[PDB]
């Protein structure tokens, strides 16, 4: 089950 | 910039047997950047329709893939040649089935 | 035993040869489940094991809209890095990640991971805790300040602990014949002469499944740590994998060396030994 | 199938420089050109361009939607498929359309603006480009109501990706790919979900021909602190003594203010607000 990945460096 | 070389295994499947049908492996790992090309060549000259495993890579973030096609193995001599940016002329290791 | 699902992606700028390029994988233990590929035609999350592809239709919906949305965060990251590390836009570079956890026998927590690579090295990292960020230089210090002033650990502990610990057990199940199996190696020895006076003994392991293993030369007892050629361990193909150790000995003296194979497909450790 | 691509932009200045690469067999090999309707024909009678055609200075005949095929000797047709199209857009030949941000510049991650560019000019289409973007512009068709025409771009969900500076620009009909001069630039900001900083004043929000300075401070290490008056200002933090980070907005010799924390190098995003300061003179 994938993650959100949302947040930018 | 970290360049890292591909150590390369150019290996059967199953155990080579004369007349058999079986799958020529040649895998790549430990390299980086992730652009590469791999033949797999049967008396020096390209084999078409080689498949190969989706990009992944290790714990310490170097590339590994197998490109891999049906061969039946014969009395032939077959080889891998890479082409990375660490390599100024492209590297052939022969298979061998000793 | 313990188990580990990860999801590995890779990131690629290629000014003038093609548009950035993202690759995800997913993973149980040494077994491909899922891929997607940016450049690829489907833009879906597609199938990659037999056991996975009975998930229902709204599993591909879901999934596919996660991973695009990575995609483009990661694409949009390799820009950001451009300017941390101010190099030039016409250059190439890669940006990894892997995130996942691992799991008991008992199927509890173990470990998550949430990790960054640039141009293969360190970038960020979430600590054990779940809680704390490492940051492997003066670029990634300001991800991390980011992140702090964010809180965005808390949303990364959440995912570990319930979604992916919730998915891995899921898919243990699925494919438990063939997650949960353990295939032996099938083991022999070559031998070849180097020179009148020295020959090669390799101990070969073959058609196994994980792909840990454990190859190891003897001679009278004392392991040749140091004196055997040991080759990384390679996939056959099929979902086993290969791996042989080699070990230089002078001729006529074969019998004092012994191949010892541990494995958890191995009810016994094998001790091997050459005969003519 | 060549990669063709345009550098630096695909969106040019007349009297510009734009250079297109056609890169096929890891080569930046033997190329020539085509236009969309010319299809099958290769323009400037069949040139073979070398390396990577620069066209420099840019004029109104650059304009156009191009395809390469590259150099192929061991092929039946000793050609290459047609690559993908890159569209040269050449601005400046036309006045500038307006740009404006409805409700506003500032938009909280997540949610929508809708940039709305307009003209006294008749434009039959109007484009939206962020600056420093490889993606094609928008492109929408202009609506016509009382004397002006326009048009509606909806951006968003909101996110870093869709910060940064935005131009509009018109074309006519018949010359589609020839763009106006740009509109004044709008620099369009992502709030959120970083910690909303503090507003203090000095000496105080009371003031009645007095001068005052605002201070911004925070336990999270921004370097940017953002002043906003209700009815833009922009200031290095610096490091104090309870290891916050302040940075002090001199206003006089009133209104309501708000600020925002902002990061090295990331320029269009922002914290959550500051709750609001009300200034009253
Ligand atoms: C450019 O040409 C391609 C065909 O080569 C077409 O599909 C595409 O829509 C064109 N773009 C514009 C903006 O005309
Ligand atoms: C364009 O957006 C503005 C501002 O939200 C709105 O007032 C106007 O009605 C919109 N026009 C159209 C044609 O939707």
């Amino acid at each position: 089950t994938y993650q959100w990945i949302i947040r930018n460096w | 910039m970290i360049q890292r070389t591909p150590k390369i295994q150019v290996y059967s499947r199953h155990p080579a047997e004369n007349g058999k049908s079986n799958f020529l492996n040649c895998y790549v790992s430990g390299f980086h950047p992730s652009d590469i090309e791999v033949d797999l060549l049967k008396n020096g000259e390209r084999i078409e329709k080689v498949e190969h495993s989706d990009l992944s890579f290790s714990k310490d973030w170097s590339f590994y893939l197998l490109y891999y096609t049906e061969f039946t193995p014969t009395e032939d001599e077959y080889a891998c040649r890479v082409n990375h940016v660490t390599l100024s002329q492209p590297k052939i290791v022969k298979w061998d089935r000793d | 035993g313990s188990h580990s699902m990860r999801y590995f992606s890779t990131s690629v700028s290629r000014p003038g040869r093609g548009e950035p390029r993202f690759i995800a994988v997913g993973y149980v233990d040494d077994t491909q489940f899922v891929r997607f590929d940016s450049d690829a035609a489907s833009q879906r999350m597609e199938p990659r094991a037999p056991w996975i592809e009975q998930e229902g239709p709204e599993y591909w919906d879901e999934e596919t809209g996660k991973v695009k949305a990575h995609s483009q965060t990661d694409r949009e990251n390799l820009r950001i890095a451009l300017r941390y590390y101010n190099q030039s836009e016409a250059g190439s570079h890669t940006l990894q990640m892997m995130f996942g956890c691992d799991v008991g026998s008992d199927g509890r927590f173990l470990r998550g991971y949430h990790q960054y690579a640039y141009d293969g090295k360190d970038y960020i990292a979430l600590k054990e805790d779940l809680r704390s960020w490492t940051a492997a230089d003066m670029a990634a210090q300001i991800t991390k300040r980011k992140w702090e002033a964010a809180h965005v650990a808390e949303q990364q502990r959440a995912y570990l602990e319930g979604t992916c610990v919730d998915g891995l057990r899921r898919y243990l199940e699925n494919g438990k014949e063939t997650l949960q199996r353990t295939d032996p190696p099938k083991t022999h020895m070559t031998h070849h002469p180097i020179s009148d006076h020295e020959a090669t003994l390799r101990c070969w392991a073959l058609g196994f499944y994980p792909a840990e293993i454990t190859l190891t030369w003897q001679r009278d007892g004392e392991d040749q740590t140091q004196d055997t050629e040991l080759v990384e361990t390679r996939p056959a193909g099929d979902g086993t994998f290969q791996k042989w150790a080699a070990v230089v000995v002078p001729s006529g003296e074969e019998q004092r060396y012994t191949c010892h194979v541990q494995h958890e497909g191995l009810p016994k450790p094998l001790t091997l030994r050459w005969e003519p | 199938k060549p990669f063709l691509s345009a550098w630096p932009s695909a969106v040019v200045p007349r009297g510009g420089h734009v250079t297109l690469r056609c890169h096929y067999r890891h080569r930046f090999n033997n190329f020539m050109l085509y236009k969309e309707d010319r299809i099958h024909i290769p323009i400037f009678h069949g040139r073979i361009f070398q390396e990577s055609f620069n066209m420099s200075p840019v004029t109104t005949a650059h304009a156009g939607n191009y395809t390469c095929r590259g150099s192929h000797p061991h092929s039946p047709t000793g050609w290459s498929a047609p690559s993908n199209p890159v569209v040269i857009m050449v601005t400046g030949n036309h006045r500038k359309p307006s740009l404006l941000a409805h409700p506003g510049p500032l938009v909280k991650s997540g949610e929508r603006v809708i940039l709305q560019c307009w003209s006294d000019i008749m434009f039959e289409h109007f484009f939206l480009h962020k600056e420093g973007i490889s993606k094609d512009p928008s492109r929408l068709v202009g609506q016509i109501h009382d004397g002006v025409s326009k048009a509606n771009f909806s951006i968003g969900p909101m996110m870093l990706a869709l910060a940064g500076t935005y131009r509009c620009y018109g074309s006519v009909t018949h010359t589609p790919y020839q763009l106006s001069a740009p509109s004044d630039p709008l620099d369009i900001v992502v709030t959120g979900p970083y910690e909303k900083p503090s507003l203090s004043a000095q000496p105080g929000p009371k003031v009645q021909g007095e001068s005052v300075t605002l201070s911004c401070s925070s336990r999270s290490s921004y370097d940017m602190y953002h002043l906003s008056r209700e009815g833009e200002r922009r200031l290095p933090a610096v490091r104090k003594v309870n290891r916050t980070f302040q940075a002090d907005f001199p206003l006089g010799p009133g209104g309501t203010y708000r600020c925002f924390g902002s990061f090295r190098h990331s320029p269009y995003e922002w914290s959550d607000p500051s709750d609001p300061l009300l200034v009253s003179v």
